[PDB]
RNA sequence: AGGGGAUCGAAGAUGAUCAGAUACCGUCGUAGUCUUAACCAUAAACUAUGCCGACUAGGGAUCGGGUGGUGUUUUUUUAAUGACCCACUCGGCACCUUACGAGAAAUCAAAGUCUUUGGGUUCUGGGGGGAGUAUGGUCGCAAGGCUGAAACUUAAAGGAAUUG
């Protein structure tokens, strides 16, 4: 092919993405603690559904 | 895939036979292949028998005939519609017209 | 199909062809059941009680449904001198 | 099983020689060869009446045993044998099938000819093949009129007539019915002939 | 040329049952054929066989009775150690609770059932189920 | 290109090579 | 309300036949999907796939949906419906009808010691549907249904406990795999083992016992 | 049947013939021609180390379009000149 | 070209099969009948129909037409299809026979009149 | 290499055609085409289907051999023998239907008797390119035949069938 192309714009995007700091939040439980926090959640109370029970939606349908 | 189960036309028990020259194409094609017709006619056609069977000597006579065994070939046996592309099954019909 | 304490499991026990004794398939819709009327003393046929053969998809399909029936007919005494074993 | 009365009687037999039922085709076919008696000079085949009779009897018997006598479909698309199967329908219950079979009868509900029988009789296994082939889709025994060259497929009990023509096709149908009446039903005294003619079963056109 | 005679025979037997036929003519009656036919007949997979004397090598007419799925040979007549007899039966028999592989041990031509009882092993002959 | 002529080609190459080489014995 | 046009339909609605096997034993061409609904409720459906396909109008294009349904109890009867129509939703249900009409029986069996209630298959069986050929093999307890998620599910509804597999061919064409898996389990009753070796004398066909009861209007 | 020899004595052929037909098996052949050692720019070894020569703007194949960032490398052990790809965004400035 | 569509014919075959002897070979009267025994949305169709079922008639009275049959004809075929002559078989001079068909009866256990060839 | 060189005709030449036309078409013609002695060893050298052995289904023509028929037709009187007819039956060249069975299908009496996987036996293939290439060897007067890689490269290449 052509092997000498433009090295000029080495790292465009990642050098021009708006800085935004990762927000603090309470640390999640670790170990057995966590895997409990899943069971008791992921299928004990259940939450929102669809007819298949969903996992990570946001805006939802509404 | 195979279009014709006889491939060309009858071999089976030979492997080769001497070829002939397509009567019109001036081509060349093995005798086992090649479309063939026996062209017999009258020397004086039909319309002319009047002037002929009349303006002669001899009682009635007896009209002569010509005997030309044509040898065509898939190239010019198709073009001269001596034969034609019969449908998938139709092709099988070895039956004379 | 027995078992441990001799109980009879196996939800169903297939008929069997009579010209080959090969299982009559659950979907063998060319297999069949002939029912021949058993008569009584002179003439009168008898509802309820008939003579019965059962032919297979395979036997019938191969045209052997006549010879095999006749073979089976004479045998159980339904015919006389129609089929001749030796040929 | 069957007593001494059911023996053939040359009263009957004569109608069979008269109707020329004994005349068979020039193609024997491997499966019909048991029915061959012997071969005529100048290529003809002589069938065996005592077998045709005996068959017919079994045929007649298999016609019986069948409870409801109206779901016994008797078929002929064939001309010659057509008039006969109307008559067989008259006498014993039997829904007949004259002329066209209309494919989709036995299989396919929705149709307005969904005969769902429990026995089929056929006049000629050739010209009534679609009838036979379709019957074998749905567990149905098949009585049938054979010649010597005949489709043995998916037919049980075959009655080797002539079916080529004349009156053989009528006679065998006539006698068939005649005997399924002498079998149970109402004829009785299987020794006495019938007020009913044979020419009641023949062709037409004229 | 003919090479197995046994396999040639069980072939016919097999082909016959399939096509709905309930009798076979076999060529040519060998002794190995016979014992094979025996061990078959015992367990019920065939009727009675009748040897024919040609002044030649023999013929056999065997009576069939449905119930035969496959008989068959395993050429070359392999060696079988006694703990490997299971490895075969496992390999080429429809189920644990029946069917038969027949061998040839120095005790004689038997099935693997019987061979297990006498505690002998030899060289594999064929199968039945 | 036609298998027949692509052969003729590769045959043509081979000879020229047979020649270019023996330009030094 | 159900109106049986079939002879077999009548006798089933009319309580004259109450079991499924009563139809298999006599080998009876089932036509109405309501029959097997009645004879066999508590049935279950699992929808296997919905894979849209395409072609042409006499110019441009045709495009519809293809659905695969297995139905089964978990006990010896199973069925397969493949139907494609102009809607997803409807060609699904369409199949659950063609699934039920296709219900076939299983001779489930023992791997060895016949200790109460079979855990596997009778014998080795095997099916084909072009290229794909699946093979079913009996198995010890605790083992399981060793098969591809599809086959297993079909063998679940089939109500199998333990079985080994050995599939060969383009296992990736779902429709063709399943059909031969079906073809396999539907062949268990096909195998004449020495259990069934005995002779019974042929039941008379319930289409003739309640014959008077059945027949047309 | 089956086209191979079945005999109880063809073990000679049976084994030798696979040793033949093993050679159409690619990896078998690479393993036994030691291509690993000979042809490869590494030794065969998992990794390898070298110095940077220049940097290349290798343009991507169809139907994409970009300028994949790459260096030319003088392999130390080998002397072999081989070009490698720098991955992730603007890392091509971490190397000179 | 005047080709009466199915909707016409499918009703001509339909009025004959129902109301036959209440019809006739005339056009005008049959046209009136349709107003009683049927319901037709347009005046022109009404006639178009009327004019076909009246076509059939004029050849019904000439020989039956393929797809069509009604009461008064259905037993008229049962009348013709009951003819039976003096007899045929019968026998007009013993039973004329061929060869071996004699051997067939000869080896059958039957009397029967005979004749050679 | 010699003989032979009617014909047809690679090369070439010429006339047209074409934007071009080294072509197709027209004409002229070398070698060649024939043969004898030597070479060459290759073709879609085709059934694109190894050989022997067994088995599984019907139908009819036709070739060769044999067999049976108080057959047909032949002398000037009907016997021989010639042909011709019919049935049989071996071994052929093929055809027909069929499909139990097989196949991805097209299709196949084998391409069947294979996940119920084993009669004997020779041969060849293992994604597509690179490539029948390079290299060694060898046979040939030569053209070439036989033997025959890798580096690197690539996600398709390919089969049968269907609808546009
Ligand atoms: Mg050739
Ligand atoms: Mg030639
Ligand atoms: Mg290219
Ligand atoms: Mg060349
Ligand atoms: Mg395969
Ligand atoms: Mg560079
Ligand atoms: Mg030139
Ligand atoms: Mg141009
Ligand atoms: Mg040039
Ligand atoms: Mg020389
Ligand atoms: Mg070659
Ligand atoms: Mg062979
Ligand atoms: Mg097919
Ligand atoms: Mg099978
Ligand atoms: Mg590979
Ligand atoms: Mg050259
Ligand atoms: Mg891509
Ligand atoms: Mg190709
Ligand atoms: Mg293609
Ligand atoms: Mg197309």
């Amino acid at each position: 092919a052509k092997v000498h192309g433009s090295l000029a714009r080495a790292g465009k995007v990642k050098s021009q993405t708006p800085k935004v700091e990762k927000t603090e939040k309470p640390k999640k439980p670790k170990g057995r603690a966590y895997k409990r926090l899943l069971y008791t959640r992921r299928f004990v109370n259940v939450t929102l559904v669809n007819g298949k029970r969903r996992m990570n939606p946001g805006p939802s349908v509404q | 895939p195979k279009k014709r189960a006889s491939n060309g036309r009858n071999k089976k028990g030979r492997g080769h036979v001497k070829p002939v020259r397509c009567v019109n194409c001036s081509k060349s094609i093995p005798k086992d292949k090649a479309i063939k017709r026996m062209a017999i006619r009258n020397i004086v056609e039909a319309a002319a028998v009047r002037d002929l069977s009349e303006a002669s000597v001899y009682p009635e006579y007896a009209l002569p005939k010509t005997y030309n065994k044509l040898h065509y070939c898939v190239s010019c046996a198709i073009h001269a519609r001596i034969v034609r592309v019969r449908s998938r099954e139709d092709r099988k019909n070895r039956a004379p017209p | 199909m027995e078992n441990d304490k001799g109980q009879l499991v196996e939800l169903y026990v297939p008929r069997k062809c009579s010209a080959t004794n090969r299982i009559i398939k659950a979907d063998d819709h060319a297999s069949v059941q002939i029912n021949v009327a058993k008569v009584d003393e002179e003439g009168r046929a008898i509802p309820g009680e008939y003579v019965t053969y059962a032919l297979s998809g395979y036997v019938r399909s191969r045209g052997e449904s006549d010879d095999s029936l006749n073979r089976l007919a004479q045998n159980d005494g339904l015919l006389k001198n129609v089929w001749s074993y030796s040929r | 099983s069957l007593p001494a009365t059911f023996d053939l009687t040359p009263e009957d037999a004569q109608l069979l020689l008269a109707a020329n039922t004994h005349l068979g085709a020039r193609n024997v076919q491997v499966h019909q060869e048991p029915y061959v008696f012997n071969a005529r000079p100048d290529g003809v085949h002589v069938i065996n009446v005592g077998k045709t009779w005996e068959k017919l009897v079994l045929a007649a018997r298999i016609i019986a045993a069948i409870p409801n006598p109206e779901d016994v479909v008797a078929i002929s698309s064939r001309t010659f044998g057509q008039r006969a199967v109307l008559k067989f329908a008259a006498h014993t219950g039997a829904t007949p099938i004259a002329g066209r079979f209309t494919p989709g009868s036995f299989t396919n509900y929705i149709t307005r000819s969904f005969k769902e029988p429990r026995l089929v009789i056929v006049t000629d296994p050739r010209s009534d093949a679609q009838a036979i082939k379709e019957a074998s889709y749905v567990n149905i025994p098949v009585i049938a009129l054979t010649d010597l060259d005949s489709p043995s497929e998916f037919v049980d009990v075959a009655i080797p007539c002539n079916n080529r023509g004349k009156h053989s096709i009528g006679l065998i149908w006539y006698l068939l019915a005649r005997e399924v009446l002498r079998l149970r039903g109402a004829l009785v005294d299987r020794t006495q002939p019938w007020s009913i003619m044979p020419d009641l079963y023949f062709y037409r056109d004229p | 040329t003919r090479s197995s005679v046994l396999a040639d025979a069980l072939n016919a037997i097999n082909n016959a049952e399939k096509t709905g036929k309930r009798q076979v003519l076999i060529r040519p009656s060998s002794k190995v054929i016979i014992k094979f036919l025996q061990v078959m007949q015992k367990h019920g997979y065939i009727g009675e066989f009748e040897y024919i004397d040609d002044h030649r090598s023999g013929k056999i007419v065997v009576q069939l009775n449905g119930r035969l799925n496959k008989c068959g040979v395993i050429s070359p007549r392999f060696n079988v150690k006694i703990g490997d007899i299971e490895k075969w039966t496992a390999n080429l028999l429809p189920a644990r609770q029946f069917g038969y592989v027949i061998l040839t041990t120095s005790a004689g031509i038997m099935d693997h059932e019987e061979a297990r009882r006498k505690h002998v092993s030899g060289k594999i002959l064929g199968f039945v189920y | 290109m036609r298998a027949k002529w692509r052969k003729k080609r590769t045959r043509r190459l081979k000879r020229k090579r047979r020649k270019v080489r023996a330009r030094s014995k | 309300g159900w109106v049986p046009v079939t002879k077999l339909g009548r006798l089933v609605k009319a309580g004259k036949i109450t079991t499924i096997e009563e139809i298999f034993l006599h080998s009876l061409p089932v036509k109405e999907f309501q029959i097997i609904d009645t004879l066999l409720p508590g049935l279950q459906d699992e929808v296997m796939n919905i894979k849209p396909v395409q072609k042409q109008t006499r110019a441009g294009q045709r495009t519809r949906f293809k659905a695969v349904v297995v139905v089964g109890d978990s006990n010896g009867h199973v069925g397969l419906g493949i139907k494609t129509a102009k809607e997803v939703a409807g060609a699904i249900r369409a199949g659950i009808i063609i699934a039920k009409l296709s219900v076939i029986p299983i001779r489930r069996g023992y791997w060895g010691t016949n200790l109460g209630q079979p855990h596997s298959l009778a014998t080795k069986t095997t099916g084909k549907c072009g290229s794909v050929t699946v093979r079913l093999i009996p198995a010890p307890r605790g083992s399981g249904i060793v098969a591809s998620p599809a086959v297993k599910k079909l063998l679940q509804l089939a109500g199998v406990e333990d079985v080994y597999t050995q599939s060969n061919g383009k296992t990736r064409t779902l429709e063709n795999t399943l059909k031969a898996a079906f073809v396999a389990i539907g062949n268990t009753y096909g195998f004449l083992t020495p259990n069934l070796w005995a002779e019974q004398p042929l039941p008379v066909s319930p289409l003739d016992i309640y014959s008077d009861e059945a027949s047309a209007q | 049947g089956k086209g191979k020899p079945r005999g109880l004595n063809s073990a000679r052929k049976l084994r030798v013939h696979r040793r033949n037909n093993r050679w159409a098996e690619n990896n078998y052949k690479k393993r036994l021609l030691g291509t690993a050692f000979k042809s490869s720019p590494f030794g065969g070894s998992s990794h390898a180390k070298g110095i940077v020569l220049e940097k290349l703007g290798i343009e991507s194949k169809q139907p994409n379009s970009a300028i994949r960032k790459c260096v030319r490398v003088q392999l130390i052990k080998n002397g072999k000149k081989v070009t490698a790809f720098v991955p992730n965004d603007g890392c091509l400035n971490f190397v000179d | 070209g005047r080709v009466r569509t199915k909707t016409v014919k499918r009703a001509s075959k339909a009025l004959i099969e129902r109301y036959y002897p209440k019809l006739t070979l005339d056009f005008q009267t049959n046209k009136r009948l349709c107003d009683e025994i049927a319901t037709i949305q347009s005046k022109r169709l009404r006639n178009k129909i009327a004019g076909y079922t009246t076509h059939l008639m004029k050849r019904i009275q000439k020989g039956p037409v393929r797809g069509i049959s009604f009461k008064l004809q259905e037993e008229e075929r049962e009348r013709k299809d009951q003819y039976v002559p003096e007899v045929s078989a019968r026998s007009n001079g013993v039973l004329n026979v061929d060869n071996q068909t004699s051997d067939l009866v000869k080896s059958l256990g039957l009397k029967l009149p005979l004749s050679v060839i």
